[PDB]
RNA sequence: AGGGGAUCGAAGACGAUCAGAUACCGUCGUAGUCUUAACCAUAAACUAUGCCGAUUAGGGAUCGGACGGCGUUUAUUUUUGACCCGUUCGGCACCUUACGAUAAAUCAAAAUGUUUGGGCUCCUGGGGGAGUAUGGUCGCAAGGCUGAAACUUAAAGAAAUUG
């Protein structure tokens, strides 16, 4: 506890809120980078990853967001069907800017496109399908933190988040609890006892 | 960096990487910093202090700059038993 | 087969240092290798070491923090008089206000620049900057 | 019948911000261009209408990729928040059973961060 | 063969400046 | 210049094989060089299938098969448009091609 | 021409003053993308074209010729750079090759041969590079003597500020452009070498860019 | 030098094509193609990449031996044999990647080399003349090994780009 006090314990609410969204369940390609983040692979099954570890990088993630004095100088990436609605309510909640959908390479290197951006911080879904966005991401000198499962890239990805990566809950549920996180840090929710007013199932994708 | 009389002469002096303590150039894109906010004892996040680290490109082609971000971590007691040696 | 036994202790901890390694695995321990190890621990250019000690030869584990530029060996031993002893300064070192060119002579082994306080000359093991 | 850029950048612009009050029929848009428009040709002037009113009939039945008239624009960020009164992932009063399932491992986890009070249930799974 | 505008450039230095008789 | 890291021919590890008979040309070619095709067809074409049904003496009948193994050399391979030339990036591709499976 | 529009919050923060020197900018090392950075903060910087070569390509009619230039910018007490960009008119060639080279300006490292006494003359090390075919070499020399090395490249030297240095070359140096590249890399490797007088750490501090709040 | 000699087929003889066709196409056909007892020692004899030793990145296949395990199948049936999962040793190989190397094609070596030294053997220095003349040596011969000079020339050659 050098720099922590023991107020930063998972609550009980959280472990079940994260099994129930089937967080624990990876593909069989086992990344060697990953590896201290893995206790043991089922015998005859997939890698689980533990929540418990994912609690406290978590939270330290946010606490590299709360350190930009303002928030529009973070920006969110977001290419999947999976993901468009969760980073939208997400840049909506805090502030940030968010691209679902194309990319339009160029981005952060031309000063004549419409989407020229100078940002801080840069947050990407997934590293694979978001490995264009990291490319010219290490031309400029911006972090980033991606969510990664139990197979991927670490290529310029300085925090990587264990989940699930391709659930359909998964993703949601860790985009609205970093949000949490990240108001809780900041004066808004004003108590970390205190509950949210906002539903789990906000964070979502609907098929229409 | 030199000296004659007591005075700096170089132009300027460089940084140095936290994770393996090169120097990291001009003009070496790829190279972050990273900065982590402090929390308070009731949960609020303290404004204004903070502590800075560097990395160099290299070790972030690699692939390690996560292992390294633990080691540090756990160093100055940012995070618990995230990282050990079998 | 093996002809250096010192030959391959450096160039494996070349290869982790540009590597980023900070520990580095020596198979083969010997008189010279581990007096070598203290003359480069004087100069701060290595931290500890720990020869485990097995009933065949021994091993070496030293442990890296960076700081080091370069370390190699010159295989034909030289000999070499007291007058041009500067010449291999000149030679294979960047500069003459660091780096240091290890002899061995009757007294020991040690520096190029204790060696010439000891006013001494003898073979050419190594060198490192 | 190829048309070119000339009235494909007009008919986006026209349809994207003036859709409510004109239709789907042809004789309206013909005789509404002009005052909204400056063009120096008739014909010309009955080829945006004669396309803008094709468009429009796919515009009554579904949406077209890359057209966002202002009726389509509001309904979305009206529709932002869907809520169902139950959470889907909760599972207290969605499974009867409040207790769930997990595996030995997962248990083994649960001991190791120290949450042990849980109610839960493992059940082995293995085929080899 | 670029040796045309040399004469009255003055926007740029050369190596060997041509001295003229 | 080296093109192709087999040497187009799929022999490393041994020093000699012994050499087969072009079936178009009767050439001597390495078996691992030369280009096998099997194939598997029927007696009779499928428009006659139904005339040797009707005039069987057994009620239904079910025609045999015919297996045979063709291989050419490569100077035979491109003539008879068996195989085609490819890209420089194409050329490294050693998945068989995938067969149309509707047929519009 | 006329007064500039900053399209990147370096050009508004320099335009209004809120940054101290160039030192920090190279500490942090960060890209830059306009030029009018470079001569806002540092005025009298000579630039030197070496020599124009046109350059073919054919076509149904005939062939069709573009011309390419060499250009370096240089103070002569720290700063240099250069640029190569072609174009189908020698005015525009040379103008855009200006605005590269300054903007790929970079600074040496100098220090004393021997014994020291201020007034810094020569390089603290042996640095040489090799960019395909071309290898080029700087020693540290001795005060006083001048600089003993090709024509083509003695500019480069004298531009950089170093005032002694040996030279020795190898292989293929008939491309000049590809020699000038090489020397470029050898005098950019100049801080790159962690010498002794390094050991000291050293305290990190925020950049500008984060605790800086541009303008709307 | 003996035995054997089905099939092809150097040499050779015919039939066509063509202005000519001592060839490509078709019918014959000697030596040879097989074997026993002795010579010859050259091949794009190619991975166009010498031998020994140390270090350097991820992956999944696969052949031989050993070790652990949940099961299926099956027999005068158990342990063995067949299949499946994980680790290790020794091989023939393959995919991605470059911190590295090269003029490039491309390479886990063609890396650890201008910051140049682990040990050992051989060969080349612009293109022709020329693997020629001559001497020596081995072989029944065909030939092998060693191997010049006079003279002549400002280009030959390698990788890649556009046509
Ligand atoms: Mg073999
Ligand atoms: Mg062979
Ligand atoms: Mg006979
Ligand atoms: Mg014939
Ligand atoms: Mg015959
Ligand atoms: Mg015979
Ligand atoms: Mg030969
Ligand atoms: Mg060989
Ligand atoms: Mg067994
Ligand atoms: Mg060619
Ligand atoms: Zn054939």
């Amino acid at each position: 506890p050098a720099n922590l006090p023991s107020i930063f314990n998972p609550t009980s609410a959280d472990i079940e809120q994260l099994l129930a969204a089937q967080c624990h369940i990876g593909s069989k390609n086992l990344n060697v980078h990953m590896q201290p983040y893995v206790w043991k692979t089922r015998a005859d099954g997939v890698n689980i990853i533990n929540l418990g570890k994912t609690w406290e990088k978590l939270v330290l993630a946010a606490r590299i967001i709360v350190a930009i004095d303002n928030p529009s100088d973070v920006c969110v990436i977001s290419s999947r069907p999976f993901g468009q609605r969760a980073v939208l309510k997400f840049a909506a909640h805090t502030g940030a800017q968010a691209i679902a959908g194309r990319f339009t390479p160029g981005s952060f290197t031309n000063y004549i496109t419409r989407s020229f951006k100078e940002p801080r911080l840069i947050v990407v879904t997934d590293p694979r399908t978001d490995a264009q966005a990291i490319k010219e991401a290490s031309y400029v000198n911006i972090p980033v933190i991606a969510l990664c499962d139990t197979d991927s890239p670490l290529e310029y990805v300085d925090v990587a988040i264990p989940t699930n990566n391709k659930g359909r809950h998964s993703v949601g549920l860790i985009w609205w609890m970093l949000a949490r996180e990240v108001l809780r840090l900041r004066g808004t929710i004003y108590n970390r006892e205190t509950p949210w007013d906002v539903m789990p199932d906000l964070y979502f994708y609907r098929d229409p | 960096m030199e000296n004659d009389r007591g005075e700096i002469v170089d132009l300027y002096v460089p940084r140095k990487c936290s994770a393996t303590g090169r120097i990291i150039k001009a003009k070496d894109h790829g190279s972050c910093q990273i900065t982590i906010a402090k929390v308070d004892e009731n949960g609020r996040a303290i404004q204004g202090e903070n502590i800075i680290y560097a990395f160099s490109g290299f070790v972030r082609a690699m692939g390690e700059s996560d292992d390294a971000l633990n080691r540090l971590a756990q160093r100055d007691g940012l995070l618990k038993n995230v990282w050990s040696a079998q | 087969v093996r002809t250096s036994v010192l030959h391959d202790a450096l160039n494996s901890i070349n290869n982790a240092e540009k590597m980023g390694k900070r520990q580095v695995m020596i198979r083969p321990s010997s008189k010279v290798i581990v007096k070598f190890l203290q003359v480069m621990q004087r100069h701060g250019y290595i931290g500890e070491f720990e020869e485990v000690d097995n009933h065949r030869s021994g091993k070496i584990v030293v442990q890296l923090n960076g700081r080091l530029n370069k370390c190699g060996v010159i295989s034909p031993r030289y000999n070499v008089r007291l007058a041009e002893l500067e010449k291999w300064v000149t030679k294979l070192l960047p500069a003459r206000q660091f780096g240091y060119v290890i002899l061995t002579t009757s007294a020991g082994i040690m520096d190029h620049e204790e060696a010439r306080r000891k006013h001494v000359a003898g073979k050419i093991i190594g060198f490192f900057y | 019948r190829v048309r070119t850029k000339t009235v494909k950048k007009s008919a986006k612009v026209i349809i994207e911000k003036y859709y409510p009050r004109l239709t789907l029929d042809f004789e309206t848009n013909k005789r509404v261009c002009d005052e909204i428009a400056v063009i120096s040709s008739k014909r010309l002037r009955n080829k945006i209408a004669g396309y803008t009113t094709h468009l429009m009939k796919r515009i009554q039945r579904g949406p077209v990729r890359g057209i966002s008239f202002k009726l389509q624009e509001e309904e979305r960020e009206r529709k932002d928040q869907y809520v169902p009164e139950v959470s889907a992932l909760d599972f207290h009063q969605n499974s009867e059973t409040g207790m769930l399932d997990i595996d030995q491992e997962t248990k083994d986890l649960l001991k190791h961060l120290g949450f042990d009070s849980i109610p839960v249930n493992v059940i082995p799974v293995t085929q080899s | 063969e670029g040796e045309a505008e040399l004469k009255d450039e003055q926007a740029a230095e050369e190596i060997a400046q041509t001295e003229k008789k | 210049v080296k093109k192709r890291k087999n040497n187009g021919r799929n022999k490393k590890g041994r020093g000699h094989v012994k050499p087969i008979r072009c079936s178009n040309c009767a050439r001597c070619t390495p078996k691992d060089k030369a280009i096998k095709r099997f194939t598997i067809r029927n007696m009779v074409e499928s428009a006659a299938i139904r005339d040797i049904s009707d005039a069987s003496v057994f009620a239904e009948y079910t025609v045999p098969k015919m297996y045979l193994k063709l291989q050419y050399c490569v100077s035979c391979a491109i003539h008879g448009k068996i195989v085609r030339v490819r890209s420089r990036e194409g050329r490294r591709n050693r998945a068989p091609p995938p067969r149309v499976r509707y047929n519009k | 021409e006329k007064e500039w529009q900053p399209v990147t919050k370096l050009g508004r923060l320099v335009k209004a003053g809120k940054i101290k020197s160039m030192e920090e900018i190279y500490l942090h090392s960060l890209p830059i993308k306009e030029y009018q950075i470079v001569d806002y903060f540092l005025p009298k910087l000579k630039d030197e074209v070496m020599k124009i070569k046109p350059v073919q390509k054919q076509t149904r009619a005939g062939q069709r010729t573009r011309f390419k230039a060499i250009v370096l910018i240089g103070d002569s007490d720290g700063h240099v750079g250069l640029g190569i960009k072609t174009s189908k008119e020698v005015a525009t060639a040379i103008r855009a090759a200006i605005i590269i080279a300054k903007l790929s300006v970079i600074p040496v490292r100098r220090g004393y041969w021997g014994a020291n006494l201020g007034r810094p003359h020569s390089l603290p090390v042996k640095q040489s590079g090799k960019c395909g075919s071309v290898t080029v070499r700087l020693i540290p020399a001795p005060r006083g003597t001048s600089l003993v090395a090709s024509p083509a490249v003695k500019r480069l030297l004298q531009l950089a500020g170093i005032e002694d240095a040996y030279t020795s070359s190898s292989g293929s140096t008939k491309t000049l452009e590809n020699t000038l590249k090489a020397t470029f890399a050898a005098v950019a490797n100049t801080y790159g070498f962690l010498t002794p007088n390094l050991w000291k750490e050293t305290k990190l501090i925020r950049s500008p860019l984060e605790e800086y709040a541009d303008t709307l």
